[PDB]
């Protein structure tokens, strides 16, 4: 019963901003160094951002540069990730996974880097796209999309 | 990024090897864990540090790493060994620390025969105000082909299927270059070429 | 023993090469990593473990009880990330003792989640006489140490009752 | 081993201590081994002492043996890369009671 669920997924619109979460259950929250990591939908996984346990330090992939915000609230068990200025890269399934460690918790990325993430979630998926509401151009929702924002198949 | 083999495949009983490579910054420094996803769910870690395994773990399942390389192998195989596998590392890098993802690798336990799909062009209909290549079927997945490409699917056949589309500025070059839909099933790579 | 005045002997601070402030989620206070507050766990500051070396003549005026740990690791690994180098050792020393102790290595059962051990030791540190530590990893320091006060006829009452 | 016998569990092992490094090698192989035993509470890395002794039994090398009490539900581990002597055997404490064992050259009539 140890485990994380994210939330929050959803549309949203390119040059809008997304915000998620992740609840974690079934173990000791605020001992665990954190992770963001997105698997865009049929291609593979991508790092997104990691947060130190105690809040003290972040660390976001090159990607991410200005448009993230990672947050936690350690006594509500929350993971709380908050992107900006979005757009069709974006668009991948999200995921809250937990780095593990020894015993032992630091300030020191040299100890968690011989380790990493035992516990995922079943993630949140999010589409990005300013659109809305054979077979082609269609919605909503075997199917691919283009760049349109827009279904077909 | 690191970097592995495109696809594999083997027989129940054989052992299987699959590798990862990448910087002196990432493998080189840090050490590698490695991540196995089954089909339509999320994943869960197969090996951390290098050789060492988490608990829930089968034996057969064991890797290593040397220099800026590293290796996955699965000594004898189960149906239940089918998904995809990521090697990942910190990376140490500039700009700040970051971890760092493999490509991927999908492998197949071949719980049938082999076999070649039966791709198919169809090109623009003349309804035409200002494409659809599919394959009809085969086995294994991977068939690697404005570009548009849908991701290798089951079905009752228990072969599967697929999907590429393209585009237009509606014109004629390529010709005579044409049009063509290429794909490989390592293993012949294949030509549908039609139309103006 | 009747009365002990606590003696900040060698400071967390005084550690510059090696990080003092790790903890466990065994000792965790409100789901918070913590450690000893009496003792200090030592680990690779900047990828390097250099030699730790501490020493304490005494001047408190009396005895003194003196504790230290050393921590056996459940896997080489564990060893490599927190202390860097293996093959380590602890070194205890004073007018009379001596211990270099090794960090035995064994996979064991978790417990409070950790598969890993602290062994702990103790010392009666004679006045005028000095204490000499010095080790390559797995020594948890004493930040303090007990300086005897007051000495007499008392005990260790074993009881579920409480002080009226 | 997990304890399953639903009773504490005595458990022995021992380490042997060969005469000579070449006795060490034609055994063991690699030398520089150890012998690693743990449980919720215990712990014990020991290496294996070599010196060259008087023939007992025609015998230089000697073995040294440790016992422990296995709680019920805890669980025991050894690993080593060598003179490990291991437990094919643990024995589970079936009756409990005031007992003791007798000294005596006689015999049970
Ligand atoms: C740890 O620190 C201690 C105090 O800072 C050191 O103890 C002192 O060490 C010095 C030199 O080693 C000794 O100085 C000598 O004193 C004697 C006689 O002194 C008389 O009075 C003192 C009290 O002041 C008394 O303790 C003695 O029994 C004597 O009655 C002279 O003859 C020498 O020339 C020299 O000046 C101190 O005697 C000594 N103090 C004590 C309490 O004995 C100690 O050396 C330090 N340890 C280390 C390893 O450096
Ligand atoms: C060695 O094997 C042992 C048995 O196969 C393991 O002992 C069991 O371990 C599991 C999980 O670690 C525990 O399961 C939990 O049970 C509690 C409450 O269960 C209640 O009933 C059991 C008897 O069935 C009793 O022992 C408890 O005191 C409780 O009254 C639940 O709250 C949890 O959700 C979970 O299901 C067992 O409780 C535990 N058995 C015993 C005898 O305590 C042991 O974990 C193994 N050791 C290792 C290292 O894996």
């Amino acid at each position: 019963e140890v485990q994380l669920v994210e939330s929050g997924g959803g549309v949203v619109q390119p040059g809008r901003s997304l915000r998620l979460s992740c609840a974690a259950s079934g173990f000791m929250f605020s001992s665990y160094v954190m992770h963001w990591v997105r698997q865009p939908p049929g291609k593979g996984l991508e790092w997104v951002a990691v947060i130190w346990y105690d809040g003290s330090k972040t660390y976001f992939a090159d990607s991410m540069r200005g448009r993230l915000t990672v947050s936690r609230d350690n006594s509500k068990n929350a993971l709380y990730l908050q992107m900006n200025r979005l757009r069709a890269e974006d668009t991948a399934v999200y995921y809250c996974a937990r780095q593990q460690d020894s015993g032992y918790s630091g300030p020191e990325v040299s100890y968690y880097s011989h380790y990493g993430m035992d516990v995922w979630g079943q993630g949140t998926m999010v589409t990005v796209s300013s659109a809305s509401t054979l077979v082609k151009d269609y919605f909503p929702e075997p199917a691919v999309l283009q760049s349109s924002g827009l279904y077909s198949l | 990024v690191l970097t592995q083999s495109p696809s594999a495949s083997g027989t129940p009983g054989q052992a299987i090897t699959i590798s990862c490579s990448g910087s002196s910054s990432n493998i080189g420094s840090n050490p590698v864990n490695w991540y196995q996803q089954l089909p339509g769910a999320a994943p869960k870690l197969l090996i951390y540090a290098d050789e060492h395994r988490p608990s829930g773990v089968p034996d057969r399942f064991s890797g290593s790493k040397s220099g800026t390389s590293a290796s996955l192998a699965i000594s004898g195989l189960q149906s239940e060994d089918e998904a995809d596998y990521y090697c990942a590392a910190w990376d140490d890098s500039l700009s700040g620390p970051a971890v760092v993802f493999g490509g991927g690798t999908k492998l197949t336990v071949l719980g049938q025969p082999k076999a070649a799909p039966s791709v198919t062009l169809f090109p623009p209909s003349s309804e035409e105000l200002q494409l659809v290549c599919l394959i009809s079927d085969f086995y294994p997945g991977a068939v690697t082909v404005g570009v548009e490409t849908t991701t290798p699917s089951k079905q009752s056949n228990n072969k599967y299927a697929a999907s590429s589309y393209l585009s237009l500025t509606p014109e004629q070059w390529k010709s005579h270059r044409s049009y063509s839909c290429q794909v490989t099933h390592e293993g012949s790579t294949v030509e549908k070429t039609v139309a103006p | 023993v009747k009365h002990f005045e606590k003696v900040k002997i060698l400071p967390k601070d005084r550690w510059t090469q090696h990080t003092t402030t790790g903890g466990s989620r065994a000792c965790a206070v409100s789901g918070n990593p913590s450690f000893f507050r009496n003792m200090v766990w030592l680990t690779e500051k900047g990828s390097n473990y250099p030699v730790a070396k501490g020493s304490y003549n005494n001047t408190s005026g009396e005895q003194m009880l003196i504790i230290w740990g050393v921590h056996h690791p459940n896997d080489e690994t564990e060893q490599r990330t927190l202390y860097q180098n293996v093959g380590t050792y602890v070194s205890v020393g004073t007018s009379t003792l001596n211990k270099r102790s090794t960090p035995e290595i064994a996979t064991r059962p978790k417990v409070n989640g950790q598969g890993g051990r602290m062994e702990f030791s103790w010392t009666l540190l004679d006045m005028w006489d000095t204490i000499n530590f010095e080790s390559t990893g797995n020594l948890i320091a004493p930040e303090y140490g007990f300086k005897i006060s007051k000495r007499g006829s008392s005990g260790i009452m074993k009881t579920e009752g409480t002080l009226e």
